[PDB]
Formats: C-alpha cells, structure tokens, sequence
C-alpha cells in the first residue's frame, strides 16, 4: 500500500478514517449523514430534571456525584463536572472545578434550568459562620 | 463501530478508543526514526491523529525534553501525543520514566505512554498507571 510519494500526512490518516466512515454509512446508516447522532463535543469517554438539589456526606461517592453534577446531556456542563484535565496555555492540569465540588458534609449543589445548557447554573452552597 | 458527529459537524468512526481520545481510531505508532522528528509529530498531531514520539531516538532527558518542547510549541492548544519507550533498553526506561514523571508534573500535554518491545511486569505497569498521570498505557504484546 506504500505507493505514493509525498502524499501529506493527513490525506494519509483522512483517506483511512474517511473510508470507514463512507463504508459504515453505507453499511449501517442507508448512505443517510442525517441519521449519525449528534453529540456537542465527541471524546473524554472512559471505556469502563431541570430544578435539582444534592447534599454531599461523608459517605457520598465521588464518581456517582459528579455524574449528578455533570447530567447526561454532553454540554459545558458535563465537561466541566467530568474533564480529568483542563488546558492552560498547551498545559494540561488538573480541572479545578472538580477540585471545587468534590464531595464533603455540608456541600449543598443547587442545579437550575438543568435541562437548557444556555441557562445552566450550578451553585454550590456550604456552611460559613453556622 | 458508530458514526457520531460533534455540533460542527465532523463526523468520527465511533469505538472505544475513538470514544476515550476524542479523535479518529487510527494511531501512527512509535518508530525509530520516523517519528523521532518532533516536526513529524507535529504535522500529524496537527492533522487530527494520535502519534508517539519514539524514545529509541534519544539517548538522554535533555535531547528527549527539547524534542517534546519542540513538539509542544509546533502543536495547538489542547492538543495531545504520547511517548514510545523500548522495555528492552533499561538506560532509555531509566531517564525516560523519570522525565515523562516530572514533565506530566509540570503538565506538560504527554496523553499516554506506549511500551514497545516487551510488557512490564505488574509492579513496573503499576508504577506508570499510578505516577505517570498518563491517560492511557500503550502496551505492545508480541
């Protein structure tokens, strides 16, 4: 398959994944692009109610509570509750707002407009001076 | 496998791998030469697809961290690639560990490490999932 000299790196892997999806929309969605899923942002995917309210424990679960926090949408919302990772500059950290809302007693997360992204807000409210 | 398409309209073939790195499933692997270059790296990095920067290039820390710096300043902002060692080279495994440590530290944009030429052992696989701050482990089974 080695053949043409100087094709540019990206024709090369474009050409590949190019090909899969033109066979697998022939195959699997009647030569129909309308029928591909839409997602906001594809990726950040490990292989393993509009008004809400949640009260973290000491026994609450991490993982449990920030797929509350994030909701099943894919949206800011999501990324921000379940990006290991944000970017700053080309660096790549820790994502501060998990660090924010992880989970103690007397955390109170308020969700509003859960369902409409655009109007989301997420308001954490704890214990100060009782 | 899937079709899914994000809101610009991209289309991706849809996998477990696709799904993790939120790009095509379709990786250049480390090689000696060919993707010691960090411009080659760059190019394909820059072009939407996973590659590894072959360690079997380097001879020390110093000559591997100018190479991922010149990575890093070729590669747009949240852009990723990942570092080939060879487990049969005990003197690259013994600086490269160490450097890929400290330079993840420093959060440098290092996704993964793939091993070529041999598994570790439990205890050294346990050593790189748990200190290296790696996304993902890259291991080549003969």
């Amino acid at each position: 398959f080695t053949k043409v000299i100087d094709e540019p790196i990206k024709s090369i892997m474009d050409g590949i994944h190019d090909g899969h999806i033109k066979k697998l929309l022939h195959q699997y969605y009647g030569d129909d692009e309308s029928k591909i899923p839409a997602v906001e942002y594809f990726g950040g995917e490990s292989p393993v109610e509009d008004s809400a309210v949640f009260k973290a424990t000491s026994s609450t679960d991490e993982e449990s509570w920030f797929k509350a926090l994030a909701g099943s949408e894919i949206n800011w919302r999501h990324a921000s509750f379940l990006c290991s990772f944000i970017t700053q500059d080309k660096m790549f950290v820790s994502n501060p707002i998990r660090k924010v809302f992880k989970p103690s007693q007397g955390m109170v997360v308020e969700i509003s407009n859960g369902n409409t992204s655009s109007k989301t807000v997420v308001t954490l409210s704890e214990p100060v001076q009782g | 496998p899937k079709l899914i398409k994000n809101k610009s309209g991209k289309i991706f073939v849809e996998t477990k791998f696709s799904k993790l790195i939120g790009r095509p499933p379709l990786l250049v692997p480390g090689m000696t030469p060919c993707t010691v270059s960090p411009d080659f790296v760059a190019a394909t990095t820059n072009a939407g697809y996973t590659i590894e920067l072959a360690g079997g290039g380097y001879f020390s820390a110093a000559g591997m961290t100018a190479a991922i710096d010149s990575v890093v300043s070729q590669i747009e902002k949240g852009s990723t690639f990942g570092i080939n060692l060879i487990y049969v080279n005990p003197f690259m495994l013994q600086w490269g560990i160490p450097l890929i440590k400290e330079l993840r530290s420093k959060g440098y944009p290092i996704q993964f490490l793939t091993i070529g030429a041999g598994v570790p052992s439990l205890e050294v696989a346990s050593e790189y999932i748990e200190t290296l701050g790696l996304k993902y482990l890259g291991l080549k089974p003969g």
